[PDB]
RNA sequence: CGCCGGAGCCUCGGUUGGCCUCGGAUAGCCGGUCCCCCGCCGGGGUCCGGUGCGGAGAGCCCUUCGUCCCGGGAAACGGGGCGGCCGGAAAGGGGGCCGCCCUCUCGCCCGUCACGCACCGCACGUUCGUGGGGAACCUGGCGCUAAACCAUUCGUAGACGAC
RNA sequence: UGGGCCACUUUUGGUAAGCAGAACUGGCGCUGCGGGAUGAACCGAACGCCGGGUUAAGGCGCCCGAUGCCGACGCUCAUCA
RNA sequence: CGGCGGUGCGCCGCGACCGGCUCCGGGACGGCUGGGAAGGCCCCGGCGGGGAAGGUGGCCCGGGGGCCCCGGGUGUUACAG
């Protein structure tokens, strides 16, 4: 794995995945990471990361999770997986993904 | 202090014996480009030797039997291990101070590589005799990173070519400089030529 | 393509063995791996000598394939092989190596002190040339 | 203000294939690779330097952690440049493949 | 090197202005003789200095007798080694072993 | 509790200058030139040089007693200590460059002048090294206030754990 | 003690046997040691406790002491050497 | 902080000479043989008489050239032996 970039906003559905006990936690996951998007230097660094991924990587896999609030199941913790992106050049794969 | 040897053009067993002896003596040895190691005898013979080794297996539970590594670096490492007394603390320490790689990783891409003329194919084998390439042998036995290493190696080769051209220009410039300042530096060129450091 | 050949008359340099560092001439070829050599003006008797301990030079002097000591000697003196070999860069490198081996401690200190300044000056002028090339290329 | 001792490696003990004689040690000095080339080092005294837990007295200084077992190069060994060394205490087996200092001062030049 | 004493110990001088080695005794075995000589035959060493002089007596203080003896000998010896170029610098430097330098291969 | 920023203690050992890089052929190689030919400087053509490799790992680089006077030689564009520009992903580079605020004519090579515990013949001396690891002494600055397991629940699980 | 066994050459029965039976000498049994990877009888050599030297049989790519000789002359390619 | 005669050193070390035993190195001298064999120098030692090719010049043919080199033919020292 070369680099991992997350979205600015991640729903509590996916946040539940990161905790073994969501009832006793403070829900602090990504609370300090989310600030990389709203700051000028942070988003400049993010664009630098995207440029590095564009110029170095070979296969691009996108992270997506199911919406479990639309289901009759008891559990509310979303299932997060990696789905590979197949297509043209790495640059346009990354552009489509972003 | 670390002995770095370029494996391209070397014979497997003869290089391994010297590596094992040096490592027992106490040097830290890194063997690089293990896909370029040669073995005497034709490819079909060598691959049947390795296929018989592959057939060797523990009947009761194969997961506990011999481990048949497919990487050329691991093949060389296992040969050295067989030449070492690896069932003792001394042999294990020797194996620890030995390090073996495939291709040329970039701690060592920028360092000069040594060769061992006692274990070179062109010196030890008659030109009419046949030989085999360890990279091809490993690929046909099950190694899965032959092309990746080739592309990375051609990248390294292009970068090294650029560096070598720059160095050639630089030291040609140095020779021009010495020709320029020979009038001033004659007082030392003569005392070096009278002791054999020059020409 | 080859440039040096083992024929009758070519002089050769003895790399190792008893008569190492001396020049011999091929007088006759005995077999695949043995030759008859003779140094008349360089302290080598007529004897069989293997090809493995010799290495040819770019000098050929003419005598019959079974000539005698006097005739080989006169051909050698006519050709002036001693002076030509002394002029040769091969012998220059040989004697430079000998002199460097013979160098002593005081000579080592002298050479160290001299090459310190020689490298310093050459490095400074190299920097000057780099600056000139950079300014003319920018 | 530099090194005044040559570098040697304690290769092993005097031995056959199945018997070990601990009172004699085998040494590789660097740069010497011939029996006729080992002649310089006969009679030179050699030392093994190691460190321990607590201090010991030192000649001309305050006590420190260093300790030394002294020896002497006796005669050559084989054809490849080995020599035989005899130490006033048999070298510990943990010193296999470690540095042994070979001095110069018992000189006869 | 100056002379050998009656006890077999070499009498070494050393120039104080060069390498801070005073009139001292040394052992013939623990030295290396380089192939560099000084035309010292035209130098007179005072007779009174001997093994009895140089032997340890019993904090050490340098006596005026030692200082004046050293002054005489060193003033006699300095000009003769100033006549050899770079010799003062060679004497002032310190011998040491570096990488790849093998004692059995180098002519001392 | 985390990063930047003082003496020390204990303990674990080794070590006693660096080499910063073409790719390769071996019945053949290496370095320049370009009057010439295509291509984004490279490949080739030509020619001239080396090849028991000297643009040689049989090699190269650094080469450490120190300080104090004057002279020569070398430098003058040099030596050291701030902001920008580039240098890298196979197991990411502490390298170069540009402007910089200041300073020295001191660094290197030849000479002149003396001096330092000259410790009285003697051993592990001389580094890498503010080394790795563990406790506390400590002056400040910039910062932050989690999660796992148990207990309970579930049954997509289950001998018990586990999930 | 009165169960023996093994080996060079000789030798009887048996197709043969690590079979069964004899002659000569030497061994193992009663015996450690260096070499033959490993082994009762094979090769060398027999033993108080040690230091230096040198050997036997066998060896000197590495395990593993020793050729890290600029060793000599040839033969041999084996997809079962 | 006495000279001698004898005993030893609190611990760690060093040197020198003597003798014994070993492993090497550097010199120089002489004997024997086919009273060494070959070989060196004295115009191939000189004087004559022969031999042949692993045939030198010479001559003949051809080619690669620009007088030299190369292959074959003949032959008996000539400009090698
Ligand atoms: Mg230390
Ligand atoms: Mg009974
Ligand atoms: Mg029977
Ligand atoms: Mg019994
Ligand atoms: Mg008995
Ligand atoms: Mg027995
Ligand atoms: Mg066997
Ligand atoms: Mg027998
Ligand atoms: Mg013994
Ligand atoms: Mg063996």
């Amino acid at each position: 794995t070369f680099k991992t970039v997350f979205a600015e906003h991640i729903s509590d559905e996916c946040k539940r995945r990161f905790y073994k006990n969501w009832h006793k936690s403070k829900k602090k996951a990504f609370t300090k990471y989310c600030k990389k998007w709203q700051d000028d230097a942070g988003k400049r660094q993010l664009d630098k990361d995207f440029s590095s991924m564009k110029k170095y990587c070979q296969v691009i896999r996108v992270l997506a999770h199911t919406q479990m609030r639309l289901l009759p199941l008891r559990q509310k913790k979303a299932h997060l997986m990696e789905i590979q992106v197949n297509g043209g050049t790495v640059a346009e794969k990354l552009d489509w993904a972003r | 202090q670390v002995l770095v040897l370029d494996g391209r053009g070397h014979l497997l067993g003869r290089l391994a014996a010297i590596v094992a002896k040096q490592v027992l003596l106490g040097r830290k040895v890194v063997v690089v480009r293990c896909e370029g190691i040669n073995i005497s005898g034709n490819f079909y013979r060598n691959k049947l030797k390795y296929l018989a080794f592959l057939r060797k297996r523990m009947n009761t539970n194969p997961s506990r039997g011999p481990y048949h590594f497919r990487a050329p670096s691991r093949i060389f490492w296992r040969t050295v291990r067989g030449m070492l007394p690896h069932k003792t603390k001394r042999g294990q320490a020797a194996l620890d101070r030995l390090k073996v790689f495939d291709g040329i990783p970039p701690p060592y891409d920028k360092k000069k590589r040594m060769v061992v003329p006692a274990a070179l194919k062109v010196v030890r084998l008659k030109p009419t005799r046949k030989f085999a390439y360890l990279g091809r042998l490993a690929h046909e036995v099950g190694w899965k990173y032959q092309a990746v290493t080739a592309t990375l190696e051609e990248k390294r080769k292009e970068k090294a070519k650029i560096h070598y051209r720059k160095k050639k220009q630089l030291m040609r410039l140095r020779k021009q400089a010495e020709k320029n300042v020979e009038k001033k530096i004659s007082k030392f060129t003569d005392v070096l030529k009278t002791h054999g450091l020059l020409v | 393509v080859f440039r040096r050949f083992v024929e009758v008359g070519r002089v050769a340099y003895v790399s190792f063995g008893p008569h190492a560092g001396k020049l011999v001439a091929i007088v006759d070829v005995i077999d695949q791996n043995r030759a008859l050599v003779d140094g008349p003006c360089t302290r080598v008797r007529r004897q069989a000598m293997p090809f493995k301990c010799m290495q040819l030079t770019d000098f050929i002097l003419k005598f019959p394939h079974s000539a005698r000591q006097k005739y080989v000697r006169k051909a050698w003196e006519k050709a002036d092989i001693n002076t030509k070999w002394a002029a040769t860069r091969w012998a220059k490198k040989i004697e430079a190596r000998e002199r460097k081996a013979k160098m002593t401690d005081f000579d080592r200190y002298k050479v160290m002190k001299a090459k310190k300044m020689r490298n310093r000056i050459i490095k400074n002028e190299v920097k000057k040339l780099q600056r000139a090339a950079l300014l003319k290329a920018s | 203000s530099g090194r005044l001792w040559c570098k040697a490696i304690f290769a092993g003990y005097k031995r056959g294939l199945r018997n070990q004689r601990e009172h004699t040690a085998l040494l590789k000095i660097e740069g010497v690779y011939a029996r006729d080339e080992t002649e310089f080092y006969l009679g030179k005294r050699c030392a093994y330097v190691y460190k321990a837990k607590n201090n010991t007295v030192t000649p001309g200084g305050k006590p420190n952690k260093t300790r030394v077992i002294w020896g002497k190069v006796t005669r050559a060994h084989g054809n490849s440049g080995m020599v035989r060394a005899k130490f006033r205490s048999n070298l510990p087996a943990k010193a296999i493949g470690h540095r042994i200092r070979v001095m110069l001062y018992p000189s006869r030049i | 090197f100056l002379k050998q004493l009656s006890s077999g110990l070499l009498l070494v001088t050393g120039p104080l202005s060069l390498n801070r080695v005073p009139l001292r005794r040394t052992h013939q075995k623990f030295v290396i003789a380089t192939s560099t000589k000084i035309d010292i035959s035209g130098v007179k060493i005072p007779k009174h200095l001997t093994d009895a002089y140089f032997k340890k007596k019993k904090k050490y203080e340098i006596t005026e007798q030692r200082k004046v003896d050293q002054k005489a000998v060193d003033s006699q010896i300095l000009p003769k080694i100033k006549a050899v170029p770079q010799l003062q610098g060679y004497l002032r430097s310190v011998f040491a072993l570096t990488n790849g330098v093998y004692p059995h291969k180098l002519v001392f």
